[PDB]
């Protein structure tokens, strides 16, 4: 009895050989900004734990992006404020300005840069081929850096990339979920968004590392190539896993469980079935097919494993073929 | 009792000074008012308490209510007449500005029309400088032009040390501790004519 | 019979409340650091969502309505906040259960409430005029009982922030004093600000 | 039974020999002006008639004095209007800027030429000896130029005479009670201020002229000199005949309306008795002997009489020695 460990392929003791104070966040000292330098404009949009409004800085007449924080433990307010001042200046990092506070009612809030306000799911289902091949690229430089940094994002997801698509710049957004790695670690598996989960989440396994995050790109992936958002439609956690078994079978999720000895809650006895592997081939149809190639398929299937030990790493990805004629025109 | 005395006491003539005998005996005060009410005679005659002579005695009453609120609209722009609202003022009978920045500032009656019918009367607050509409509905149908357009202004032109402050302080929009920009409203006004 | 929640908001001088939604209450997270703001915070609770109590001592029963009533006020002024409870105030709103603006000029302008502090104690609740943008006390006595704070000082921001449609235009006209249809000149303030100043 | 015909022994028929239109006022069409180019500033004073206010012309940014006039007979009105347009441009006459009216109330009102907010009430006791005389001879220049004019004022007093002291500069205002002299008429003797009433006035006799500005002359001469004001203090109109008597005698009294064959008050046979004609030395005492001469008092002595036509007529007035070394001042 008791579940094996695990520990990631990569950047496995970045945080063991740091200071503390980098990833000791319950430590980080707050630097409070002046608010009455910040005055709001119109509302972007709203979250569980955010609201998101576009601001004007009136001592330099520039749009900044204000995050108010919702009441939460100031455990997690720290840890947000950390992550993104050690990831501040990273490549397609949202770049954290300053940080305010209500000083009656003490409301913090987050000041970012302006990005222009366009998501994922807005325009993810009308781009060409080059054009996810690009945006996918500049997802991995981001999510590569984050983890040589020693975090993992936790919640990567449509609604967490902004793309300005008259200007090829993509901003990979909010890290209130992002996390430290610690090789041994018990992490929380209530992370993400349900259909973006990772099978290590799903099934209790706490032991998790980056690998995550490409679960989660490969989810990403699958919804733009085959055009169909979100690709694992679960009705709830339990159901999610039974989605992804239909598509990856249920022989490697036995295998996987087995593998890592994780007890299975009971109410997944009756529930997954037999299922086989299905091609990826299945999935393309007329509306799609101009998005899907060999080299997407390769790619997707080596992003999409149970086994998080399996999946490409954000550095492994950017080398896979389905990126050669991006970074042929990157190189200029 | 004086007629005049009754009316001023009715509910709804709060508002109201009670008009010196003096002032309405001497007809050079009254010149022009003839032209404006009718049955001119005999409205003066009850105003007055002098010997009258159905529906026709409600009809008289009628006029000598218009005509005693025309007398009234001249009557407080002249020194004593000031000089009896402002002491009404000085007890708050007009009541108080609802602006909050304005800290209950005592307000002073005013119309909006020096003509009869077009306006009932309206109520000005010295600090803010603006005009309201009385909080209780027993005032909604006493005549502005029974008070006219200039009196708070005369007042102040004949008694300034009665003019108050301007308001030190000012309302500020916060939302989560941040105002809110003027870009924001015009804005909001925009999408409003979209619709 | 009828809900706490249903009873309160039916109360002489809550008229400017909404009632708020179980679940939202039942979701702890919405009531983060609350319990550290009302006494009796446990109890309260129970009685705000109609929960067996714990009576024998008369008082103790009125201090623990004092504090469901004080925790509701401020669950309120988070939940107006938010999408549904914008949607429930701004029903009210078009019916006008807020009162009218007493500015002659913004010809009876629907109003919305409004806290000056956001802090329980320091004000009751005033009223927002969204066309003079101003700021006014309640003409009914019923209503200057009722804390500010259980309303917010940016509830009714937020709300033109969410629906931008709902915000009316700028008033057509203005109060222009005349004196003998005179128009009285600005130096006519200094001159008698000054006179009431040098006294 | 029957009063004795009177007629004024100078400018007796300058306005028989004139147009109508000149003293026919109640044909005077009033061109009025754009009351928007006028605003107020403060409160000047007021009256039985007039409110007056200082005021801004917003077109060239000038002072000016606005006489809001409170309803009256429009014949009152077109009086005043002709009046001080027909008297316009003359020597210490009030300037008759411009006339406006309020669309709604249609109250008329009058803008007049800034004047320097000073009334002989004021300065004229701490004038000195020749002040008065300048001052004084200043008056008679409008009154000979109104009376040449064919107009008496009919309310001449220290009220209506204004002073830029600073300036030496005088004028000589409100003309809501001048009328214009025909031979023969009949006027109201309900004018003036009771101080400053003529005797013709207290005895109800209705056929005066220019005189009756003479005899107020004296009043405010005899104020000014002895340092008295008012000099004769009635408490009614018929008590301020007595004031008078008491003074000039009634011996003189008698001799007047017997003269003109006036029928008197029953109730004036009551009240004034027997008084002998005092010496104007008798007024004289520490305080004002430096106003005193023997000039002022002989001048005194020919404009303060019963008899309105043996009254100074301005232009004789002008000529006494009490102006001699005023008039030769002024010949440079
Ligand atoms: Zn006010
Ligand atoms: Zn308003």
């Amino acid at each position: 009895s008791g579940p094996v460990p695990s520990r990631a392929r990569v950047y496995t003791d970045v945080n063991t050989h740091r200071p503390r104070e980098y990833w000791d966040y319950e430590s980080h000292v707050v630097e409070w900004g002046n608010q009455d330098d910040y005055q709001l404009v119109r509302k972007l949009g709203r979250g569980k734990y955010s609201e998101v409004f576009e601001a004007i800085n009136i001592t330099n007449n520039e749009k900044v992006v204000v995050k108010i924080l919702k009441p939460v433990k100031k455990k997690k307010i720290k840890r947000e404020i950390k992550i993104l001042e050690n990831l501040r200046g990273g490549p397609n990092i949202i770049t954290l300005a300053d940080i305010v506070k209500d000083p009656v009612s003490r409301t913090p809030a987050l000041v970012f840069e302006h990005v222009n306000n366009t998501d994922f799911k807005q325009l993810y289902q009308t781009l060409t081929d080059y054009d996810i091949r690009f945006y996918m690229y500049e997802i991995l430089k981001a999510l590569d850096y984050c983890h040589s940094m020693g975090i993992m994002h936790r919640d990567v997801k449509p609604h967490n990339v902004m793309i300005d698509h008259e200007h090829r710049k993509l901003r990979l957004i909010d890290w209130g979920l992002a996390e430290f790695y610690h090789p041994g670690q018990e992490y929380n598996v209530r992370v993400a968004s349900r259909y973006f989960k990772g099978p290590e989440l799903l099934v209790d396994y706490q032991m998790y590392d980056y690998s995550l995050d490409m679960w989660s790109l490969g989810c990403m992936l699958a919804s733009m190539i085959f055009r169909k958002e979100p690709f694992f439609h679960g009705h709830d956690n339990y159901d999610q896993l039974v989605r992804i078994a239909k598509v990856l079978g249920t022989e490697d999720l036995y295998d996987y469980i087995d593998k890592y000895n994780i007890e299975l809650d009971p109410r997944f006895n009756d529930i997954l079935g037999r299922h086989s592997r299905k091609r990826w081939e299945r999935f393309v149809h007329s509306e799609n097919q101009h998005l899907v190639s060999p080299e997407a398929l390769d790619f997707l299937d080596k992003l999409l494993r149970y086994d998080h030990q399996s999946r490409l790493t954000a550095r492994e990805a950017m080398e896979h073929p389905y990126f050669y004629t991006v970074v042929k025109d990157q190189a200029r | 009792v004086s007629w005049i005395s009754w009316f001023c006491g009715l509910r709804g003539n709060e508002f109201f000074c009670e008009v010196d005998e003096d002032y309405i005996q001497d007809k050079f005060n009254l010149t022009g008012l003839n032209e404006q009410v009718p049955h001119y005679r005999q409205a003066l005659d009850m105003i007055l308490d002098l010997e009258p002579d159905p529906n026709q005695s409600d009809l008289i009453e009628q006029a000598a209510e218009m005509l005693y609120g025309l007398i009234h609209a001249r009557y407080i722009l002249t020194n004593r007449g000031i000089a009896q609202m402002l002491e009404k003022y000085q007890q708050g009978d007009f009541g108080y500005c609802p602006r909050v920045y304005c800290e209950n500032q005592p307000m002073l009656p005013i119309g909006l029309s020096d003509i009869p019918g077009e306006a009932m009367v309206k109520l000005y607050c010295p600090k803010c400088m603006d005009v309201y509409t009385p909080k209780s509905s027993r005032h909604h149908h006493t005549d502005g032009a029974y008070f006219g357009t200039g009196f708070p202004h005369m007042l102040f032109m004949v008694h300034p040390e009665y003019r108050p402050k301007r308001p030190a302080n000012q309302f500020v929009p916060r939302l989560y501790g941040f105002k809110i920009h003027p870009m924001a409203y015009q804005l909001q006004l925009q999408a409003a004519s979209n619709f």
